[PDB]
RNA sequence: CGGCACAUGCGAUAUUAGAAUGUGGCGCUCCGCGGUUGGUGAGCAUGCUCGGUCCGUCCGAGAAGCCUUAAAACUGCGACGACACAUUCACCUUGAACCAAGGCGUGUACCG
């Protein structure tokens, strides 16, 4: 039907081309007869007739005319959704500023005038004056005045002079500007003249200006003349019942403004005095400003009520606008909504649905069914017919809904698995029961929540709801390759119970001929469930290519693991039963069933284990008592123990012997370490208490406790709230956040007394009003989420391109927190990766890393691996589907068109429900230092002269086991590439010291080290050891204050000491408090100390908001010699001298804080100058794309790694994409843009490689990270930045622009409700635009 | 809640000169030139922690 | 602060109050304005005559007393019989006396018994207009030559002004300079026909007048001096007291108008006051005018405050309704029914009910439902415009069916029968007209109409139709 | 480095003292009456004629009268409705009202 969609100004003919009548009359409608009064805000020869085909008056009542009008009374006899669709106009008076153009932040008669805004309010409201082109003799042009200054101005230049006041004058300063001519201005100052700060904002006004030229604008056009008005049925009057009417409140603002131009006509008529004229023109101001945006204003409150009413910006922006109510999200037919139900009878790819929403719902259907089928004669009697419900209808249903997909929905519809499909079972009862499987997908318990049906009426709904959304195609979450499908708690109860061992039970080590006689003892209860016993059984595997090589053994295991091996498919092995058969391993064997036989025999498999886990839960009799939970008989021992242990204390503190801190400090350590002891004893009188015979005296083993089985097969709980109910409960905290020194030494088994009760009370509240508030803040950052990334689609099948990160294991001080393997299974190589034998090609350089391939490399030494990401993709808007990966609800590489931002920013923001010394070598293997620069001393040992040292612990398999960032200046006790042991300290520092240590060897001296000024003379009390220590900047003189104090280095020959390989001495600058221990002329060794130096979610939404830290690490610039400059100004000039390239930078360090380099060394670009957090601006400006997407993913990682929810980096790559998509211009060159501009880098690209591949020269960009609300809105496509965000600013910005939307991404084109082109649609839209101007 | 006002000019609100604003806020020392050298009367609590 | 009530008080805090005498010297300086536009109206005659020939309309019972004038320094039709009879006398010895310093005194003397003649503003205003009017053209006359010859010649203004104004009616400043052979004379030998033709437009002018433009624009540049010194002394009395504007409107606030609506009108209403206010009764211009500030703001709140707008005696009503039931509230107890309200008043009580009915200003469609939700009065309106789906259906299946059953008719049967109804066509069509459109009888067409309906009320056509009407 | 000012985001989805009087003209009022052009669902399930008959009933083709035209429209005569102007009496007398104050963020302008 059309394309983009254009917006602008509205110039007057433009708006008396849009109306059909000029309002000219405040009435509405007549009051005793409800006929529309002529010509009121309610008209009939301005909008259009009441009723359908019809005047007013009734001389034309019927279909003999269409195209009339009555000349009785103007009436254009049409349809009365016409009345929807003219609009009328208002013949202002006086002319009238536009709010839009007034008051919005960034001020556009602001800043097209250059000036301030309160000028422009005190000339609008009359309270002065402003000349307008008053020529040349006195006064400038934007010179205002007061109303003496005019009487000054209008005696001292009686002609040639103007200067008007209001509106009137704001428009003739609009009209009277030459846009090109000031465009030369200030081309001429940006080129010759430079004020920075101010250039800046002279090149975005010229930046406006250039704009606005380019468009088809006037700037006039932002004072209302003539003002357009809305139609009538969407401001409508209409009869409630009971004689009493609804109007909207913009029938009180178009009242009031027509209103007040006919008083202001009025009174222009009768030729008022000036003060009476200016009030009127004023109020009509306030009139128009209320209207088209009130709330900037005083709030003109309505009628009869003391509410604010609501103007036309309240309808568009905001929760309840348009965007957000209205368009976005709609209310739907064919939808119902009951109470869920478990109903364990069905496979998964149905569920049960009432009969009775099933009627209310396919009642079309049935009605075109029964009119086929000839029962009913018309559709009236069809009508009665399923009104008065006879037998008939239920066979017609049953045919209706065979194959007929509905959609189930729960109202927190967080991630893409809340929208699924099925198929109807008919219910007799009004609850639709919900497949148990499923329900963990939905986070739905069955505890009284309700949800909601959707019918897809049309064919390809139909297909896409059962070849897309169908429950049986969701089985792997978008989030990572683990099931959704999980059994949830009795299946895995049922399982625990099955498969498990006693020593003792009938039929003990019996043999036994397959699975069907293993069945046959249990349920005759010859032989008990559970007993060890050798079988025969035959598992198949895929040994060859694809082929089912069968073998077959008596293997030693239980009679119900032989029952369970039954249902277990042909293709897996029998150790995926062999064990006890917990959650972790039930995930497991559903993930190696998928990943082996496909998708069928995973969906009926978990169809198996789901009925067999719920038969055998029913047979477990698994139950609940008060006799399960075994208190210790070590619990009151060792509350005795600490009731002792707190007495000590508090005899301690009585006796004035401790502080209270130390005293708080010992008391919750003490009863800390009596909860460990209780929870260890209480874990071991749990687990082992059965213990049982067979052939001989006793043996142990784990226990048949029902909540033993309860914590240890996962099903419900673990063993934090194990322990709450029989040991003690933990140490309760506060409402300060500190934690009380007297814990609750009572369970739940026990009794708790009130104090206690009182004290847990607390807790729990404050448990409850933080889960509300961190679901409305996971709610807002999925919301920003998924609006920064709507736009990617997968688009181009691949780019062929050499880039990529590189994915290491992310071990850090500990053990392995991920692997190697489930980080990269699913991405793609960039280049080949290679043996630890070099040249020996392990895989080709882009293939798609399945299972197999991680095995291989899993089999050999791999520890690092090249990988593209998505963002360093090289594809014009998208991500091209080599690029991307795999992971989806299927296992094969991305389809070319699915939607990956949606996906990706649904799978980030659903778990934000769940979220809240030396060397100690843990493992033995071989040692490795990164970047490391050391010196041996005399002592055998070897200290660090550089700082970027990285510990590697290496293993006989080059991979890495531990990682230490190595402190400046430690002390090491083996060297490098020694084989070590565990426990060994390698490098002990002094944490507490920073060293000043050397590479030298010789006297160390004073050098402008005056006594008193610089340093003071102390004499030790303990050591004895007198010395002259520097002192603080207070107590310095006024000569010593800039000279600093300095230590350097001579022989025995009094030539100063060089160091070994260089000719720079050891010259070293002392703070405050640095100590000097060893004096002038007193010798050292290499690296000898000279001195000493003494002493949740919203992370998330800080990381991709990327706000400043409070202490940002400053970084240097380029690498270079660092030195330092001028001293005592609060800052220091920090200069750099780079070798080969011009040096002259300097930086401002507020040199009261402490650094981390010093003058005689050398720092690299993107290396650290201090330490604490880190800007992502400086990350990517210094190392680089990769570097700063690495540092996102890693950090966020490590934020939801703490809380242990898994999330597939892929996700958090995109919206790191979705991030810096803007990037400034540096050198413009050939191409058109400036030299401070800011556009996005997908533009710049295709610009410079259409003329980088001509001879001529490109443009060379800086990119530029932005926040993932101003990443937003800064588009190219003014829909999906005026959706969610700030809706005014937008609309503003891209109106002053004339900007072109050309639908662009799935947010315009949910709004204008044609298809998307990302799914289904995206063949639609390939069709298209290969149709499309070609 | 309106905009931040200095103190004082309620208690010149309230019909008070800065003499015995200062006299009721604050207590006076009293410097005594006894013949010479202009001493300084003392009670010794004042000096307390100086 | 923005706050335009209060920018409006400063910007009226500024001007000062006025003492009692001052009131009457601007009412003096009103007076004096008065004055002056009479007197120069007094000089200008076909104003005087054209009075004369609407007096001879009054006189030819076309019009009446109260129309063209009202009042007299000392109102009967025997008094306007005599004072205009010696009018009459007066302008019949006065005019014809040209054959001109005799006549002068006699032009003033009608003029003075003009003046002692109390006009209505209609006919005043009325000459008062067509004086600026019969100036504006003088003056495009003016401008005209003045952009044909001054800014294309490069001719001066002052070489313009200095036989042009001085003489103006002949061609002493036209003829002349051309012989006085001046550099821009011969610049005129292009124009002279047109500047030559608007000079003796111009002594059109004069001679429908009389009197020549020398004359003609002293006259109505006394009128604008003088009226603009009654429009200068009138602004400044509506200046000194809107005072008294906001004294009364501090009263009817909370009535449904804003405060400054309230205000402009009773702004309004002053206005009017100075216009019709006359000192020489000795009441203060307090008392006069506070009845206009009034009237204005009752008028202004009874006829646009409210949503449907229901008039003046409606709201008298209303008001009284109001009235009453407060008076009988505290008199019975309880409230007063209706029923009551019948022997309080004067109205059959079923009256009472609409007038009840009709005084509820309509809810506000944001006025929110409880709980403060999003859920506000707009959400739950249905709309009843709108036909079902099921409607729909019905239509279509009636058509089709219609369709297949006027299938199984003849020709002509079928073709009458969709020409005399709506059937998928314009405009139905009647007897007469379906006669000339088959050049066929009117009675025929009535005869084969009875037989199809006769042919379609029959089994195995009459089912399918009959189907659609339900029981 | 402070102050004043302003803007902007979040604060979950889903389900629930006026009173009185007169005159004038007007009609996008669907309210009685008159005149004017001017119709339709009735006799007619064959009132009439002719032809076919499965029939004495239904199909196909013709002509006339009586009777339903104030319907639809137009224009005037009553009622009502709304509107304008004018008058009489009484009172009134020169700078108002207003809410709300308990969260977490982001940013801009001005001055020192
Ligand atoms: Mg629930
Ligand atoms: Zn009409
Ligand atoms: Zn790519």
């Amino acid at each position: 039907e059309f394309d983009a969609i254009k917006i602008a100004l509205a110039s007057p003919d433009m708006i008396r081309s849009w109306s059909f009548g000029e309002v000219k009359k405040p009435e509405t409608i007549n009051y005793r007869t409800f006929k529309p009064e002529r010509d009121g805000l309610f008209c009939a020869r301005i909008f259009g007739p009441v009723k359908d085909y019809e005047c007013l008056c009734g001389k034309y009542k019927r279909l003999k005319h269409r195209g009339v009008i009555c000349e009785k009374c103007g009436v254009e006899v049409t349809q009365t959704k016409v009345r929807r669709e003219r609009m009328g106009h208002i013949e202002l008076a006086s002319p009238t500023a536009h709010i839009w153009f007034l008051k919005s932040l960034p001020s556009r008669i602001g800043l097209l005038l250059d000036m301030p805004l309160r000028d422009i309010e005190r000339v609008l409201y009359f309270e002065s004056y402003v000349v307008i082109e008053g020529g040349m003799t006195n006064l400038e042009r934007q010179q205002i005045l007061t109303e003496e200054q005019y009487l000054d101005a209008l005696e001292e230049f009686g002609d040639e002079f103007d200067a008007k006041m209001g509106a009137e004058a704001i428009q003739a300063l609009l009209k009277s500007m030459d846009l090109e001519q000031e465009c030369e201005q200030l081309r001429e100052e940006l080129n010759e003249t430079n004020s920075e700060t101010k250039r800046k904002k002279l090149t975005k006004r010229i930046k406006l200006l250039e704009a606005f030229v380019q468009s088809g604008n006037k700037p006039e056009w932002m004072i209302l003349t003539v003002l357009p008005v809305l139609p009538p049925d969407l401001r409508p009057l209409v009869p409630l019942d009971g004689g009493r009417f609804a109007t909207s409140d913009l029938n009180d603002l178009y009242r009031r403004v027509i209103n007040r131009n006919n008083r202001l006509k009025r009174l222009l008529d009768l030729a008022a005095p000036d003060i009476i004229v200016r009030n009127e023109k004023r109020m009509l101001q306030e009139a128009v400003d209320a209207l088209l945006d009130n709330g900037r204003r005083g709030r003109a409150i309505t009628g009869s009520n003391k509410r604010p009413l609501k103007s036309l910006a309240d309808m568009i922006k905001g929760k309840q606008g348009r965007f957000r109510q209205n368009l976005l999200g709609k209310r739907v037919d064919y939808s119902g909504r009951s109470v869920i139900t478990v109903g364990p009878y069905l496979r998964l790819h149905q569920c049960g649905l009432p009969k009775k929403m099933a009627l209310e719902l396919f009642k079309p259907f049935i009605y075109g069914k029964l009119e086929l089928r000839g029962l009913a004669t018309t559709i009236k009697a069809a009508k009665k017919m399923v009104e008065r419900e006879e037998a008939v209808v239920w066979d017609i249903l049953d045919e209706v809904i065979r194959e007929h997909p509905v959609l189930l929905n729960r109202a927190p519809t967080l991630h893409r698995l809340g929208i699924q499909a099925f198929e109807p079972v008919l219910i007799e009862g009004k609850a639709i029961q919900l497949h148990p499987l499923v329900c963990a997908a939905y986070n739905a318990d069955f505890d009284g929540d309700q949800m909601a049906v959707h019918v897809p009426l049309t064919l390809e709904a139909q297909l896409e709801a059962r070849a897309l959304m169908m429950s049986t195609n969701n089985i792997l979450s978008p989030a990572n390759g683990e099931p959704i499908i999980v059994p949830s708690q009795d299946v895995v109860l049922g399982l625990y119970y099955m498969t498990r061992d006693c020593v003792n039970a009938k039929g003990e080590g019996m043999v036994l001929t397959g699975p069907k006689e293993a069945e046959r003892l249990y349920r005759s209860g010859l032989a008990s469930l559970h007993a060890r016993v050798k079988v025969r059984i035959t598992e198949y595997e895929k040994d060859a290519n694809g082929e089912l090589v069968a073998k077959t053994s008596l293997k030693d295991t239980t009679v119900g693991r032989a029952i369970l091996w039954m249902i277990v498919p042909k293709g897996l092995p029998y150790s995926i039963v062999n064990q006890a058969l917990g959650k972790k391993a039930i995930s497991k064997m559903l993930n190696t069933c998928y990943r082996i036989l496909g998708l069928k025999p995973t969906v009926i498999f978990a169809d198996q284990i789901m009925y067999t886990g719920f038969a055998y839960a029913a047979r477990s009799g698994a139950s609940v008592g008060i006799d399960d939970m075994v208190i210790p008989e070590k619990k009151h021992e060792i509350i005795s123990e600490a009731e002792a242990e707190v007495a000590e204390i508090q005899e301690q503190f009585q006796s004035g012997l401790v502080t209270a801190g130390e005293r708080y400090n010992k008391v919750i350590d003490i009863w800390a370490a009596a909860n460990d002891r209780v929870s260890k004893a209480m874990m071991d009188n749990l687990q082992t208490e059965t213990v049982i015979n067979r052939d001989g005296q006793e043996e142990k083993q784990v226990s048949f406790n029902s909540i033993y089985m309860m914590a240890d097969s996962g099903a419900r709980g673990s063993a934090a709230q194990i322990r709450q109910l029989a040991g003690m409960r933990g140490l309760m905290a506060k409402p300060d956040g500190s934690i009380i020194e007297t814990p609750i030494t009572a369970n739940f088994r026990e009794g708790l007394n009130v104090l206690q009760y009182f004290i847990s009370t607390h807790g729990a509240r404050k448990g409850l009003a933080d889960t509300a508030l961190k679901t409305a803040n996971s709610g807002y950052l999925t919301r920003r989420l998924v609006d920064v990334a709507q736009d990617l689609v997968v688009t181009e099948d691949d780019c062929g391109t050499h880039e990529g990160i590189m994915m290491t294991p992310v071990i850090e001080g500990g053990d392995v927190k991920e692997p190697l393997r489930d980080r990269v299974l699913g991405r793609v190589t960039a280049e080949d990766v290679l043996k630890p034998g070099t040249a020996d090609i392990l895989v080709p350089r882009n293939t798609l890393l399945h299972e197999q391939w991680c095995d291989l490399l899993e089999e050999n030494s791999v520890d690092a691996v090249k990988v593209r990401s998505v963002v360093s993709c090289d594809t014009d808007f998208g991500v091209c589907a080599h690029c991307y990966g795999r992971d989806l609800a299927r296992g094969h590489i991305i389809n070319k068109g699915e939607a990956i931002g949606v996906i990706a920013a649904q799978s980030i923001g659903e778990p934000g429900t769940q979220l809240t010394s030396s060397i100690q070598v843990k493992n033995k293997g071989s040692i490795k230092l990164s970047n490391v620069k050391s010196v041996v001393n005399s002592s055998g040992k070897l200290v660090i002269t550089s700082r970027n040292t990285e510990l590697k612990l290496i293993d006989e398999f080059g991979r890495t086991k531990e990682s230490y960032k190595v402190p400046y200046g430690a002390v090491l006790a083996k060297g490098d590439g020694e084989q070590v042991a565990g426990g060994e300290t390698v490098a002990n520092w002094d944490p507490h010291t920073m060293p000043v240590i050397t590479e030298v060897s010789g006297f160390v001296r004073f050098t402008d080290m005056i006594d008193g000024q610089t340093i003071t003379r102390q004499t030790d009390e303990l050591t004895g050891l007198s010395s002259l220590v520097v002192l603080d900047s207070a107590e310095r003189t006024a000569g010593g204050k800039d000279l600093r104090p300095a230590l350097k280095i001579v022989d025995a020959q009094g030539n100063d000491v060089l160091i070994p390989g260089t000719d720079m001495p050891a010259q070293y600058f002392l703070p405050g408090k640095a100590i000097v221990q060893l004096e002038d002329g007193v010798q050292i060794s290499s690296g000898d100390t000279l001195a000493r130096i003494p002493q949740g979610l919203p992370r998330v939404a800080d990381l991709f908001e990327a706000r400043r830290p409070k202490e940002p690490a400053i970084l240097a610039e380029i690498s270079g010699i660092v030195s330092f400059g001028k001293e005592t100004k609060g800052k220091r000039r920090l200069v750099i001298t780079p070798v080969d390239g011009s040096d002259p930078y300097e930086e401002m360090i507020p040199k009261w804080r402490q650094l981390n380099v010093f003058e005689g060394e050398r720092v690299e670009r993107g290396d650290v100058i201090s330490d604490g957090p880190e800007a992502p601006h400086d990350i990517l400006r210094l190392r680089g794309v990769h570097a700063v997407t690495r540092y996102i993913v890693n950090e966020v990682q490590d934020v939801y790694r703490l809380q242990g929810v898994k999330i597939n980096d892929k996700h958090i790559e995109v919206i790191v994409r979705q991030m810096l998509r803007k990037a400034t211009i540096v050198n413009a060159g050939s191409s058109d843009f400036l030299e401070g501009e800011q556009v996005e880098y997908s533009r710049v690209k295709i610009a410079n490689r259409e003329l980088e591949a001509n001879g001529k020269v490109g443009a060379t960009y800086s990119r530029d990270l932005l926040g993932i609300t101003k990443a937003s809105l800064a588009t190219e496509s003014f829909i999906s930045a005026a959706s969610f965000q700030e809706t005014t600013r937008v609309l503003t910005e891209a109106a002053v622009a004339g900007k072109r939307d050309e639908l662009r991404g799935l947010k315009e084109n949910v709004i204008v409700g044609r298809l998307i082109p990302a799914g289904t649609g995206y063949a639609y839209h390939q069709d298209r635009m290969r149709r499309r101007a070609a | 809640r309106r905009r931040k006002l200095p103190a004082t000019i309620i208690l010149r609100a309230l019909n008070y000169t800065t003499e015995q604003i200062l006299d009721l806020f604050f207590e006076k020392v009293i410097f005594e030139i006894r013949d010479n050298k202009l001493q300084m009367e003392l009670v010794p609590e004042r000096l307390r922690g100086e | 602060t923005t706050d335009p009530v209060r920018m409006y008080m400063r910007e009226m805090g500024t001007v000062e109050l006025l003492t009692r005498e001052g009131e009457i010297d601007i009412a003096k300086r009103i007076e004096d304005g008065i004055n002056q536009v009479q007197c120069s109206v007094a000089e200008y005659p076909e104003a005087i005559t054209y009075l004369l020939e609407q007096y001879d309309r009054v006189e030819a019972e076309e019009a009446r007393l109260s129309d063209l004038i009202t009042g007299f320094v000392d109102i009967d039709p025997e008094l306007a019989r005599e004072k205009f009879a010696e009018l009459r006398a007066q302008y019949v010895v006065t005019r014809d006396t040209i054959k001109h310093a005799t006549a002068q005194e006699e032009i003033l003397k009608l003029s003075e018994v003009f003046k002692q003649f109390r006009l209505v503003p209609k006919q005043f205003d009325y000459l008062v207009n067509s004086m600026r009017v019969m100036m504006d053209r003088v003056r495009t006359q003016e401008r005209l030559i003045m952009k044909l010859c001054v800014e294309q010649c490069k001719m001066p203004k002052k070489n313009f002004i200095t036989l042009f104004t001085g003489n103006e009616t002949s061609d002493t400043w036209f003829n002349a300079a051309i012989a006085m052979n001046k550099p821009w004379s011969e610049k005129l030998h292009d124009v002279s026909e047109e500047v030559h033709r608007a000079l003796q437009k111009l002594q059109q002018i004069e001679e429908e007048t009389g009197l020549t433009i020398e004359q003609v624009k002293d006259i109505n540049r006394r009128m604008s001096i003088g009226e603009a010194k009654a429009r200068r002394a009138k602004k400044e009395m509506v200046e000194a007291n809107l005072r008294l504007v906001i004294s009364i409107a501090k009263k009817y606030t909370n009535r449904g108008l804003q405060f400054l609506d309230l205000i402009q009108e009773g702004n309004i209403g002053l206005m009017k006051a100075v216009d019709k206010f006359e000192y020489r009764r000795g009441y203060k211009f307090s008392t006069y005018a506070t009845w206009w500030i009034r009237q204005a703001i009752t008028r202004s709140i009874a006829d646009q405050a409210r949503t449907i707008r229901i008039p003046v005696h409606m709201i008298e009503t209303i008001n009284k309704l109001n009235r009453i039931s407060r008076q009988m509230l505290q008199e019975m107890g309880r409230e007063p029914t209706p029923e009551e309200l019948a022997e309080r008043m004067l109205m059959p009580e079923d009256k009472i009910r609409k007038v009840l009915k009709i005084a509820k200003e309509p809810i506000s469609m944001e006025t929110p439902i409880g709980d403060d939700e999003d859920s506000h009065l707009g959400d739950f309106i249905e709309d009843t415009t709108l036909e079902l789906p099921l409607d729909s259906a019905t239509t279509e299946s009636l058509r089709a069916a219609t369709h297949d059953v006027l299938a199984g008719l003849t020709a002509r049967e079928a073709k009458v029968l969709r020409m005399r109804f709506g059937i998928d066509m314009n405009t139905d069509y009647t007897l007469e007209e379906v006669g000339k459109q088959f050049d066929v009888t009117r009675e025929r067409i009535r005869q084969i109409e009875a037989k199809a309906l006769r042919k379609l009320r029959h089994p195995s056509r009459s089912e399918v139709l009959r189907s659609f009407l339900d029981d």
